[PDB]
């Protein structure tokens, strides 16, 4: 594919 | 048929596009009929990351919002834009928890689903809570607490924790009393005895049930250690 | 008031959600006013973001479709161009603003608006199809013009914006119209301009420059490759 221009606290239970 | 908007979900999780992905698994808990774990598990990892995107989303509008209380009008219109954002959270998380309450919970046989159903139902009054105040956040963390207990008593008899699924309900029943009954100590206590239970046949797990279970293992270990610490 | 309604959208980006970002901007351009660089940088990323999610979203789809051997590919078809119609509806709402406001108001404001037009019909040419893809690329390139035109004559090639326009112009070039040798020509040409100035770039732009040269110097292995 080509290339496009650029612009301008806890310890959860996690998932699967 | 359900069958097709499975292929549906996979379709826009492969996206990154959740919104649609819970759309269709909603439809198939409106079915009536009972969800295998396969689609249990997408519709939780559906709402799952819907919710998180505004949990996110929220907690970065608050800081914004705290670290700016001196700049009058300005605060005040960020104030609002917060509320917008909260109304969409609670909705969310309302939607999910009447499906949950409505269809899933009531029709749940397998000991195993009714453990990760109420298990889902208390993460989700969770997140409610952790937006609300006051009487609301005391019913919410009531109803929750609730839930986790009820999930918490139901695997204790039906599974051992060399189940990955008791384990989940372990880690986020011990963030619940960390973060939201603002009992460390009793989340601290709760993590460990899980973990050391866990330890006890932490080498008689399955292939996958021991990577499933170490993986969330590391996380109650490290809880453990960031709550104490 | 303008001013409050910018400070929404930047709210909104802090926030990393831009659906309400760009309606906070599409309202803030009614006005007619000509949009400071801030602003529209705003605004630019606020589209780019919003259309980029379903960009990619096209591109995953395509990718399973073609990846079909049946209900199954009509629902990914069905699913597709849902998908495109959405990414249109927002590439649609973009253009008539740029036409309606922006484009009929600086020599950098213009190419930065014509560019984004062309960068647009761009994005529809990449779900287009039928003989009217050639109309969508055909009003993209005459975009293009008036902005190389513009950039050509008042832009130094120092500047990021002459040089995005190159940048997409052979994007457009070799993903839409398969010519690799035409892409290079103005690639190569805008990367020797950028190094005959080499040394006389701004502080910040140092690294915008360097950063569209590098992303120059990348296409352009891929599409000699």
């Amino acid at each position: 594919r080509s290339s496009s221009a650029p612009n301008v606290r806890s310890a959860s239970e996690p998932s699967l | 048929d359900k069958n097709e908007l499975v292929q549906k979900a996979k379709l826009a999780e492969q996206a990154e596009r959740y919104d649609d992905m819970a759309a269709c698994m909603k439809s198939v808990t409106e079915q009536g009929a009972e969800l295998s774990n396969e689609e249990r598990n997408l519709l939780s990892v559906a709402y799952k990351n819907v919710v998180g995107a505004r949990r996110s989303s929220w907690r970065v509008v608050s800081s914004i919002e705290q670290k700016t209380e001196g700049a009058e009008k300005k605060q005040q219109m960020a104030r609002e834009y917060r509320e917008k954002i909260e109304t969409e959270l609670r909705d969310i998380c309302n939607d999910v928890l009447s499906l949950l309450e409505k269809f899933l919970i009531p029709n749940a046989s397998q000991a195993e689903s009714k453990v990760f159903y109420l298990k889902m139902k208390g993460d989700y009054y969770r997140y409610l809570a952790e937006v609300a105040a006051g009487d609301d956040k005391k019913g919410i963390v009531d109803q929750s607490q609730q839930a986790y207990q009820e999930a918490f008593e139901i695997s204790k008899k039906e599974m051992q924790p060399t189940h990955p699924i008791r384990l989940g309900l372990a880690l986020n029943f011990s963030v619940f009393y960390y973060e939201i009954l603002n009992s460390p100590e009793k989340a601290c206590s709760l993590a460990k005895t899980a973990f050391d239970e866990a330890i006890a046949e932490l080498d008689t797990l399955s292939e996958e049930s021991y990577k499933d279970s170490t993986l969330i293992m590391q996380l109650l270990r490290d809880n453990l250690t960031l709550w104490t610490s």
